[PDB]
């Protein structure tokens, strides 16, 4: 009763059997920008259904030696569905996200990810090692598109950051013993109150294994990680003609 | 007094003239509730519906129910006997026909019967009758029903005919088609297509096997039919009778026939090609 | 609270902890025969707690390639206990029945029976298997007696019907990791109010794997079904000799 | 009319100018009531 | 919910998820001595959370071959703490105890141990064998300290009386695919209202295998059995220097 959840949204639902509640955001459910909030003057287009409804992307395999993953928001969706195409027509986007991640092993398989959504995910370098270097993320890894990114040292979040302290952003862990999902919902966040899906990505989703997965040989080794995610009260203004990038 | 322990059904009828609205639903997120979950083990069917699944609009369905009703799906005369009655060779050189009735003897009708255990009904008889090629002539015949018990005709001009209390029919081949109206008589509350049991007590060793599924209930003796004539008629004679039920009730229904029928009297069928209910393919993950 | 049950009637008492509810066939409780549907004028016996109990039959073996059973009522008990007596004196009879069907395994096992009634279960021959040859089933197939009987054509019920349409009938399934007992209570279904006991079987109670049996090697490989039935309402009239058949 | 279909944050603020108080407990003994057990 | 449970007393607390309720020892809760009862005239000193708090003593280990242990109160903690302080320097003492034996095997082990406790524990020999030597047991025997003693013959509990009818004392079982530990709350039991702490236990605490232990090889064979008592309401009079014995 806590334990056992459903997801609507659109014309898509998830099912879980072994939820462990669900986060809001710092306590907030994602809402269209208010009059006195805004500021651009066109009557934007909120196409409700066909773009708030739940996405699956590529599944990642989990591995006794796997360091993590990252996925940069709304970058996974630029190019899904009729969402893509809203955020490629127009300059100004803006929405919330219901993240819902997966995970399933057996009453004989242990580990636990940490999963975290963090605002402003900005990336740095390891400068050449020595530090003397002035080096700087490619696109493909600021943006990895809905593939994700592979984390080269978690400790650090590759920021410069301690991962011991992401749980002061929302958060769930999937402890394979207790749950085999997290969901959190997330409101939009930003300095101001639209902005371009492309050139921005609001926050990152971050998944990584702090307990390392482990079972005795013989168990089912092939332990996916899934990823779905649905925008919620995507809001468009600006129309012009399509831009990739 | 001075001994103490000397001291239904969940479910009814409506009336659904029309299919089910659909009411508009938005997005649901949360715990607890899971109607998409079911439990098949139960013996019950699932009780999710389109609102629970997915965001729906408003739909004023205004699709009628009313030809699904078994009254319309089974009040359609269907052929249930094709009798004849030639000139020359081994059939009947004798002017006349007697002829046990069975229905089961046509597959269109049968198998919608027997969708149903038990059913109970009236019925409209017609009688469609020609030559053989379809031409017609100025024949005069008599039909007769000979209820079990009741002396069937021997001959052409059997005494039979005299038909003083059985109901018979005199018609033309040049008339339309005689018609009437027959009631539900069997001496139980109604026909059963299927009956798992011997009609008699006793051993039943397997010289009396035939007696296997044979529901005396059922059957309603004789339908005889004959040229009006002490004289030979030069006519070969095609019958094609023709039931319509009518005033129908019906209980239990079991999976439909999917194997093609061999007898009348029983559910045999050919085991060296059981032939599967669906289609087949290649693989399972191509259409 | 749904999973677990228990049964009492007459001097015997049924337990389960894995329980899948219990099916009322039709919808209908057994019940005695009112005076306005009754014909046969005699006052009948109505033994009450004699015969209104749970009788165990023989128990069958559950294989990795078992093709399914059959049983048919009042067959089986005619010869058991105070109702067999009570059916073989009496030329009526009439009553309902609390069918218990009980399989379990471990949660390392897998499979699942479908276990239905089926109303005039009549049955069929394969015809000679050219089908040119109209040969009938032995007395010993259509009233098996206590022991049942194997289907030898499970997918046409060795009937010419469809295996795939009998969830149409009264039923449940015990599907190994869910649940490992079936209940189905019948009530009595004929065109008269009363009938023999000899003559005529009402229906017929078939359990099929249509889900094979299967478990790993080193597991427990003797898994059993056992039905236990028990008449309800059960009367009686035309007293005179005992027949047997 | 004609169609239907076309028809928050659950915390807040306080103020806290002091550590909050420590209230005298006793012992607890029973079933059910389990607060030092969680679920990160 | 009656599974779940947590002890709280003095600054310690004990949490259990696998319970089998609380046994309540003849009914009646501890409580200190009213003054219709008492006969020492001196003001006792009633120490609280310094003394009725839970002390976890030896472990012992289950193997498939142990006969069982037993521990005598109050002489397990006349040594330990605050409480075995005032044990000694006091002449008089009183109290009541909450008994919780833990032990977890996992889902694959099997055994029950049953948990008693027996007023006035006193302890037989086995009379040199014969019967024809009145011997008895040494100090060591009687007062085994807070390590404990081993049963000889559990199954006349080293007393001529049978370990068969221990359950008519209170008492729990430690069934390992049911509980995981037996919680007893235990009344001052005496003919007097004060006693001495080092002359006279009032009681016994058993714990013997009645189902032995099993489980295949490769499973954790090292199974512990852990003692954690909490005194209740102790009360101590007659103050003078300390005394060990
Ligand atoms: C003058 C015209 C007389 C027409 C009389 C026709 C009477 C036929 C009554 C219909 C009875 C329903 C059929 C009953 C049972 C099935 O044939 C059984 N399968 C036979 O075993
Ligand atoms: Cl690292
Ligand atoms: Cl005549
Ligand atoms: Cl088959
Ligand atoms: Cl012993
Ligand atoms: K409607
Ligand atoms: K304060
Ligand atoms: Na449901
Ligand atoms: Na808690």
């Amino acid at each position: 009763s806590d334990r056992v959840a459903q997801l609507t949204i659109g014309n898509s639902t998830i099912t879980t059997q072994e939820a462990a509640n669900i986060v809001i955001a710092y306590g907030e459910w994602p809402e269209y920008c208010p009059d006195t909030d805004a500021t651009a003057v066109d009557k934007p287009t909120r196409p409700d259904v066909s773009v708030n409804r739940f996405f699956t992307l590529d599944t990642k395999s989990w591995a006794k030696d796997s360091k993590g993953w990252y996925w940069k928001f709304p970058d996974v969706l630029t190019e899904v569905g009729v969402f893509g195409q809203n955020a490629q027509f127009h300059y100004l986007y803006r929405s919330g996200f219901c993240v819902h991640v997966q995970c399933n092993a057996s009453k004989f398989h242990q580990g636990a990810l940490l999963v975290a959504v963090l605002p402003e995910y900005v990336l740095g370098t390891i400068a050449g090692g020595t530090g003397n270097e002035n080096s700087h993320p490619p696109y493909a890894t600021t943006q990895p598109g809905q593939v994700g990114a592979v984390l080269t040292h978690p400790y650090v979040l590759d920021a410069g950051i301690p991962l011991s302290q992401l749980t002061v952003c929302p958060h769930q862990w999937i402890n394979l013993r207790t749950n085999n999902c997290a969901t959190i919902i997330v409101p939009y966040m930003n300095t101001v109150p639209f902005d371009s899906a492309l050139n921005h990505c609001n926050f990152g989703l971050l998944v990584i294994p702090v307990v390392p997965l482990d079972f005795n040989t013989g168990a089912t080794s092939e332990i996916p990680i899934t990823v779905t995610i649905a925008p919620m009260c995507a809001e468009f203004a600006g129309l012009r003609q399509a831009v990739k990038q | 007094d001075p001994i103490a322990d000397m001291i239904r059904s969940l479910t009814a009828l409506q009336v659904l003239p029309t299919a089910a609205n659909t009411e508009a639903s938005s997005h649901r997120l949360g715990t607890g509730v899971v109607p998409a979950l079911q439990a098949a083990e139960t013996g019950a069917s699932s009780n999710a519906s389109d609102k629970n699944l997915i965001e729906t609009r408003c739909v004023l369905n205004h699709h009628s129910t009313q030809e699904t009703a078994i009254g319309n799906f089974f009040s359609r005369a269907g052929l249930v006997s094709i009798i004849t009655m030639p000139t020359t060779g081994t059939q009947n050189t004798d002017g006349y026909v007697n002829w046990d009735i069975d229905l089961m003897g046509y597959a269109q009708l049968r198998r919608k019967c027997e969708l149903f255990t038990y059913m109970r009904f009236d019925a409209e008889f017609t009688f469609v009758v020609a030559k053989p090629n379809g031409e017609l002539v100025p024949q005069l015949l008599q039909y007769m029903y000979v209820p079990p018990g009741a002396p069937k005709p021997t001959s052409r001009d059997s005494f039979a005919w005299q038909t003083a209390t059985n109901p018979s029919v005199f018609v033309k081949m040049t008339d339309p088609p005689a018609q009437v109206s027959v009631p539900f008589m069997s001496p139980a509350s109604a026909y059963q297509w299927f009956y798992d049991g011997y009609p008699t007590f006793g051993e039943h060793l397997q010289a009396n096997d035939l007696d296997y599924g044979q529901c005396p209930n059922n059957m309603m003796g004789t339908f005889s039919i004959r040229t009006v004539g002490i004289e030979k008629s030069p006519h070969s004679i095609t019958l094609r009778v023709y039931m319509r039920i009518k005033h129908v009730r019906a209980w239990i229904p079991r999976p439909l026939r999917n194997q093609p029928y061999l007898f009348k009297t029983n559910p045999n069928y050919k085991g060296n090609d059981i032939k599967c209910t669906s289609t087949s393919r290649d693989k399972i993950t191509t259409l």
